[PDB]
């Protein structure tokens, strides 16, 4: 037992030494010659109303016209963002929802929460209604985020240190990922649809490969828990936020930390993070009752998109990159460009 | 208008959905939500009987609709999940009396720590608590042979049931630190009739009256 | 059992080929410069064609 | 999904007649309902429209004020009532569904029609018969009188088919799309005010009468019909 | 001399107009205030806003420079003024009754659904009764018998018509407001010291303001119109008793609507 612990400590020291030897130059000394974006301002173009309680998640479609939103009233709504209309309203069985997803083929949606069950709904039928296609069960805690991998494969992460991959048609798990110690809060699929990364309540993140099931790599460094993770457009980076008023930029190949986004006047929490269509703007949702826009390569700018009367809890960006949607606890949803 | 027929049909659809949503939401703000809490094996099963994931129980009493939520099945950290209960009318807390000597560090001190952590939480600075003390028969039949100094050295009172009950109740109620904003109600868990629901009905009526008056700056 | 699993996991995570940080920084800034004309939130679109 | 109509018959001049439609197998409270007419040996003709919520009711420019349209939601029954019938209303009638939101496909399911016997942008079909041979490519074109590309970017022409002794089924909706249950060997395109449909690799059960409609604004106008025969 | 008086009257008129325009805007902007209290507050705001539009400015020439107005303007002026004042008082009473039902029965108040038409029914019955109180008798005023005088009602000759009007517009509202506020306090009394003191103070203010601002003019009119019909000189007492009545419409938008927390949030939203 002692020999195993000594070997583990030696391996950790060797990994740290290799990482230190792999760090030669920093990007903070390269972007000093880059012209900044300058002042960036945005204006409310539409305002979507109809929700009553808070808003916990939202997700864009694959064509940048249709929208999905989930509230604590046990309500799911499908909107059109070009004319401010309602295309569908879906009821729910459990009013405690914390995540949603939109199928890339425009056919299915998903919901989940504190009931430990993931519900999958089918949109296009012959009777004109929306029906409950599947109920996936097998977790023991609570679901935090669900994404559609393809039209017949789904991925879930829970608060039992477990991530799972499901085959919808069968109804049964095909692979399970374990190795965390605390709650898991986020995951973000890659464009090539072969890997995914997840962050835990223990100031750590892990990168996983789907086909095999073996944990690929582990990153640490935050002072406290990690609450939001997004994923870079090219598939070779990601950025995370903690409940410490701090954001970080990690890479999957250099195996080290790159940039830190923090400021002395910010002492609240971070609830969501997203990128832009060219990897030049980073949008963050804080608890100061406003959002923020960061220059992803220079790590200094504070272009507040204020306008909410409570905490901003979700945001998203279109596929063509021509709008930004924000949702907060004030029961309204706003569109920016 | 400058629209085709199909767009007019679309806006009619949207208006109809809006009406349905408003009706449902208005019908959904006419009910009482209570959150249950207690220590491990505190007898709260008796409370549920007399009246995985989240367990939701429903009942209707004297023209009110009560939703009780039981959260005992969860085992994760309570910090990242407790915020979704900001709008509750009341927190029910259940504590055991006949577990002062059993050590798991007895049960009484763990219950005290849990109460002191819950009552001063930031999300619950205006939410009332209903406190149940239960398992009193074994308590009355246990102090005839065991002294209260086994866990309360400072106690110097009579070896009678009433003095013990009063001391325990005052010790618990002394934990509050927001005396000007929210109250605390106490009751000994009965086992012979339907008082355990009447007490909650009275508590929620009083909470409604005080919220109504204090929302008007009166 | 736990010690053996930890040893195996650390051994699997220890043998990984790596590259320098400057290469990653260069790749990121290259991709940033490569799409400077197709981002509707850095260079605004004329109002004649903007849906919003 | 099954709509069945009833009520047809023989009537003397004048009098009255009520026709009913019964639905089974879908949500009757999210679909608007049209009545369409077909002459004994001519093209189709638009008649009436009733919508979701009973808010909007249109009528024909010919017999407005003489026809009565109504719906009953809990029992799922659609009613038409007519009085004082002349000789111009000896024909067959069809009930059609439509639902309008972003992405839908109107005029999807038709009925079986009923028979009644009594003792404006211009659509004109170009031809009347085209003899063909299996394995050949066919183009069928019709014409209009004003532009159909609405400002928002749509196009509102409909291409329908009819085999012998049957009821129509939607081939192309909004002049460029493909419906459900239809073989993937069809196409349709047009240059403003004149349009053409293309069929490749002909086969049996693909011979009959083709029709082209508009829906830019009420009322809607029909054509004579193109007969494709072997 | 005239300049200062004109400036002060203009200031009062603008103060009333702004004070009620704020409330009207607050209701218009916010859509989450679809309850009974906001409806009644809006009714009060409409009445008090019209109070200061027709009455004060046109009155300024009637008593400052020259009466080029005639009978056709005098009757209109009188009818408008009386209707508006009575409407404001009855709105105060209705708000009091709503608040009392908010505490005499909470269960049946939380579980009702009437929010469509009974509200407008009551809102219109208020104005109907407000007209019916004073319109007929003031429209049957022709017994001046002297061409050329001020613009005052025709029933200041007999004391048995002033008394009933002052009895069915002043005494009953005061009795009812006092009774409702006492029920509220006695019910909510059953930590304690500060709350009891604060709430007793609040209710005492909300009744004393109304009583003081509406008693003296009625008292002076009845005493001067019973026996000693002094229809000529009028001292400063009468001229201050006339002005005190309208000063209630300045205070009212500060006590009832603004104290509410929802309206403070709505105002902060603008
Ligand atoms: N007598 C009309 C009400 C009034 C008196 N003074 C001012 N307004």
């Amino acid at each position: 037992l002692d020999q195993l612990r000594q070997e583990a400590e030696q391996l950790k020291n060797q990994i740290r030494d290799a990482r230190k030897a792999c760090a030669d130059a920093t990007l903070s000394q390269i972007t000093n010659n880059i012209d900044p974006v300058g002042r960036i301002q945005m204006r409310t173009r539409r305002t979507l109303r109809g929700h009553l309680a808070k808003i916990y998640a939202m997700h864009w479609g694959t064509d940048s016209r249709l929208l999905v939103s989930a509230s604590q009233d046990g309500k799911l709504i499908i909107w059109d963002s070009y004319t401010t209309n309602k295309v569908h309203a879906i009821p729910l069985r459990s009013s405690w929802v914390m995540t949603c997803a939109y199928a890339p083929s425009g056919n299915y949606v998903a919901c989940g929460g504190l009931d430990n069950i993931c519900s999958i709904y089918n949109l296009k039928t012959r009777e004109g209604n929306v029906r409950v296609s599947r109920e996936l069960a097998g977790h023991t805690g609570y679901l935090s985020c669900c994404r559609f991998l393809d039209d017949n494969q789904i991925v879930t992460s829970s608060g039992d240190t477990t991530c799972a991959l499901w085959d919808i048609e069968t109804g049964q798990q095909t692979t399970t990922f374990t190795g965390h110690t605390g709650d898991v809060m986020s995951l973000s699929l890659a464009p090539d649809t072969r890997l995914f990364v997840s962050g835990a309540c223990d100031a750590s993140a892990k990168l996983w490969d789907v086909r095999e099931g073996m944990c690929r790599q582990t990153f640490t460094g935050h002072e406290s828990d990690i609450n939001a993770i997004c994923f870079f457009p090219n598939g070779n980076a990601f950025a995370t936020g903690s409940d410490d008023a701090t954001c970080r930029l990690f890479d999957l190949r250099a195996d080290q930390e790159l940039m830190t986004y923090s400021h002395d006047n910010i002492i609240c929490g971070i609830t969501s993070v997203s990128f832009s269509k060219s990897g030049r703007l980073l949008l963050a949702g804080y608890d100061d009752f406003n959002c923020n826009v960061w220059d992803a390569l220079k790590a200094d700018r504070a272009g507040v998109l204020a306008g909410h009367d409570n905490r901003v809890s979700c945001l998203g960006v279109t596929d063509d990159g021509m709008a930004v949607a924000t949702g907060s606890w004030d029961s309204f949803l706003k569109i920016w460009n | 208008c400058t629209l085709s027929a199909e767009d007019k049909a679309a806006v009619e659809r949207s208006k109809m959905i809006d009406r349905n949503l408003r009706e449902d939401g208005e019908k959904a703000a006419r009910e009482v939500k209570l959150l249950l809490l207690g220590a491990g094996e505190s007898g709260k099963s008796t409370i549920v009987k007399q009246m995985t994931g989240i367990v939701e129980t429903h009942f209707t009493f004297k023209d009110l609709h009560f939703k009780m939520f039981d959260v005992g099945a969860q085992r994760s950290e309570r910090k990242k999940w407790i915020h979704c209960f900001e709008g509750v009318t009341a927190i029910i807390f259940c504590v055991a009396l006949s577990d002062y000597d059993l050590v798991l560090m007895n049960r009484m001190h763990e219950s005290m720590k849990l109460f002191d952590s819950i009552c001063n939480n930031k999300w619950f600075t205006d939410t009332s608590i209903i406190l149940f003390l239960n398992k009193k028969d074994l308590f009355e039949e246990k102090i005839k042979k065991s002294p209260l100094t086994i866990c309360y050295p400072e106690y110097a009172g009579s070896n009678t049931y009433e003095e013990a009950a009063a001391y325990i109740q005052c010790q618990f109620e002394d934990l509050n630190k927001r005396k000007d904003t929210k109250e605390i109600y106490t009751h000994f868990t009965c086992s012979t009739d339907t008082k355990n629901v009447q007490f909650v009905f009275d508590a929620v009526t009083d909470v409604i009256i005080k919220n109504n008056l204090k929302d008007c700056g009166l | 059992a736990q010690a053996r699993k930890l040893v195996e996991q650390l051994k699997m995570e220890a043998n990984i080929d790596r590259i320098k940080v400057s290469k990653a920084a260069a790749d990121l800034m290259a991709y940033c410069e490569a799409h400077a004309k197709e981002d509707p939130l850095l260079t605004p679109v004329p109002a004649s064609e903007n849906p919003f | 999904v099954q709509l069945v109509e009833s009520g047809g018959g023989l009537v003397q001049p004048g009098g009255s007649r009520k026709l009913s439609c019964s639905a089974s197998g879908f949500a009757f409270s999210s679909f608007g309902m049209h009545w369409v007419r077909q002459a004994p040996e001519k093209g189709l003709e638009w008649v009436a429209y009733i919508s979701s919520g009973s808010g909007t009711i249109y009528y024909a420019d010919t017999v407005k004020g003489r026809f009565t349209i109504s719906r009953d939601d809990p029992k799922n029954t659609l009613f038409l009532q007519m009085t004082s019938l002349r000789s111009e209303d000896t024909a067959m009638y069809y009930c059609v569904r439509s639902i309008y939101y972003y992405g839908s496909s109107p005029f999807d399911f038709w009925g079986q029609g009923t028979t009644l016997t009594v003792s404006d942008i211009v659509m004109t079909q170009a031809t009347s018969s085209v003899p063909v041979t299996p394995g050949e490519s066919v183009s069928i074109s019709c014409r209009s009188s004003k532009s159909l590309l609405h400002s928002n970017g749509n196009t509102y022409l409909y291409w329908f088919l009819q085999r012998p002794g049957q009821s129509p089924q939607l081939l192309i909706y909004r002049m460029s799309n493909l419906a459900s249950g239809v073989p993937d060997r069809f196409s349709g395109s047009g240059s403003g005010t004149a349009f053409t449909l293309t069929i490749s690799r002909l086969e049996a059960e693909d011979v009959g009468v083709y029709y082209c409609m508009q829906h830019l604004e009420y009322p809607l106008t029909f054509g004579a019909g193109t007969k494709l025969e072997l | 001399t005239r300049v200062t008086l004109a400036f002060f009257m203009s200031l009062v008129a603008f103060a009333i107009m702004l004070g009620n325009a704020l409330v009207i805007l607050a209701f218009v902007v916010d859509k989450n205030l679809r309850h009974r209290s906001s409806y009644f507050f809006l009714n009060l705001a409409i009445s008090d806003f019209f109070v200061g539009v027709i009455s004060i400015p046109l009155y300024i020439p009637h008593t400052l420079f020259e009466w080029d107005f005639g009978k056709e303007i005098c009757v209109f002026w009188l009818t408008t003024d009386y209707l508006l004042c009575t409407a404001s008082v009855y709105n105060i009473v209705l708000i009091s009754y709503d608040r009392y039902l908010s505490v005499s029965n909470a269960v049946s108040y939380r579980t009702q659904h009437t929010g469509v038409l009974k509200i407008v029914t009551l809102m219109v019955a208020v104005w109907v009764l407000a007209f019916l109180v004073n319109g007929p008798m003031i429209l049957v005023s022709e017994s001046w018998k002297d061409e050329g005088s001020e613009c005052e009602p025709g029933f200041f000759s007999e004391w048995y018509i002033l008394a009933i009007t002052s009895f069915l517009e002043f005494v009953i509202p005061v009795i009812l407001v006092a009774y409702f506020n006492m029920n509220i306090y006695w019910s909510l009394w059953k930590v304690e010291l500060l709350r009891a003191r604060r709430l007793a103070k609040s209710l005492a203010i909300l009744l004393g303001v109304f009583a003081v601002c509406w008693a003296p003019y009625s008292l002076f009119t009845i005493v001067l119109s019973f026996y000693s019909s002094a229809t000529g000189p009028k001292s400063v007492w009468y001229r201050i008793a006339f002005w005190l009545q309208w000063f209630n419409s300045f205070v009212n938008p500060l006590l009832y609507p603004l104290c509410h927390k929802r309206f403070q949030k709505a105002f902060l939203k603008i």
